[PDB]
């Protein structure tokens, strides 16, 4: 029963799941009742006996079913036994981009915000490399401000990897890839949830920016360093016998 | 610590392994969407 819920709610990876379930295990319980149905390794004995009560119960979504060689031979016996900018213009889908920002854990919404931009706007373009790049550098900088924050470090790492995955030398057109998209992405209000969320405001708090722009002196410009730092720093020479 | 922090920089610029930085600890992968359909070519 364990291993058949996990792989019956593998598929995201209300009566669709108890039907479901049922449906595999009736299934899988006809494929091997008779001596006619063997040769068969568990490995993979529980994917198109999901397609196929997907396809059975009330209703059935081709996609992100089957997602296999012996695939189709199998559903026939069962069925009968019953650098990368400058090139131009490149194609891309869902999973492709998916994968790309996938590669930093990032949610989903995001990724889906992504794609909804690209299928939208992705009609006059020269190179989707960089409108996609620039999305999801612009993601991470507002996502990951705290950990930034706390270690500088991550700014170089981060640029790094994002520069060894589009194999390029040169930094510079990075640099660009996330300016331009940054100003043309600049007024969607899904992005100003986005900033409201995330608080980064160019890396930097509302209730602080707006005293440090307004023309004020009271402006927290935080050279000295918080009381607690000290508080937990002084144990470390509170050892310093050893 | 001019002197001393960019030895510090240095040095720490290369123990750290690329392949083993965890950016989320309690992320669920990304899937791939059911529908085609959704994803309209306006």
């Amino acid at each position: 029963q364990h291993c058949v819920a996990e792989v019956l709610r593998l598929d995201p990876q209300s009566g669709y799941l108890k039907k479901l379930t049922n449906a595999t295990s009736i299934l899988y319980n006809t494929s091997l009742n008779k001596v006619m149905l063997k040769q068969d390794e568990e490995v993979a004995r529980c994917h198109i006996c999901a397609y196929i009560a997907s396809q059975k119960m009330n209703e059935k979504h081709m996609p992100d079913l089957c997602y296999p060689k012996k695939a189709k031979h199998l559903m026939n016996l069962f069925r009968q036994s019953l650098s990368l900018l400058v090139k131009k213009y490149c194609k891309m889908t869902t999973e492709e981009i998916i994968r790309l920002c996938n590669d930093f854990e990032l949610p989903r919404e995001v990724a889906y915000k992504i794609v909804d931009e690209y299928n939208i706007n992705a009609s006059r373009l020269v190179c989707p490399w960089q409108l996609v790049c620039g999305l999801v550098l612009n993601c991470t900088f507002i996502v990951f401000n705290e950990r930034r924050r706390k270690d500088p470090r991550i700014d170089h790492f981060i640029v790094s990897k994002m520069c060894s995955l589009m194999l390029t030398s040169k930094v510079d057109d990075v640099i660009e890839c996330v300016k331009l998209v940054k100003e043309l992405i600049i007024g969607e209000k899904w992005f100003r949830d986005l900033q409201i969320r995330y608080d980064d405001f160019d890396g930097i708090r509302y209730d602080e920016i707006i005293f440090r722009k307004l023309g004020s002196m009271l402006q927290t410009t935080n050279i000295l360093v918080t009381d607690d730092q000290y508080n937990i720093w002084k144990k470390r020479i509170e050892m310093d016998l050893a | 610590l001019k002197q001393i922090i960019m030895n510090n920089l240095k040095e720490y610029k290369d123990s750290t392994s690329p392949g083993k930085l965890t950016l989320s600890r309690n992320f669920t992968p990304t899937p791939v969407p059911k529908n085609k359909k959704l994803y309209q070519t306006s």
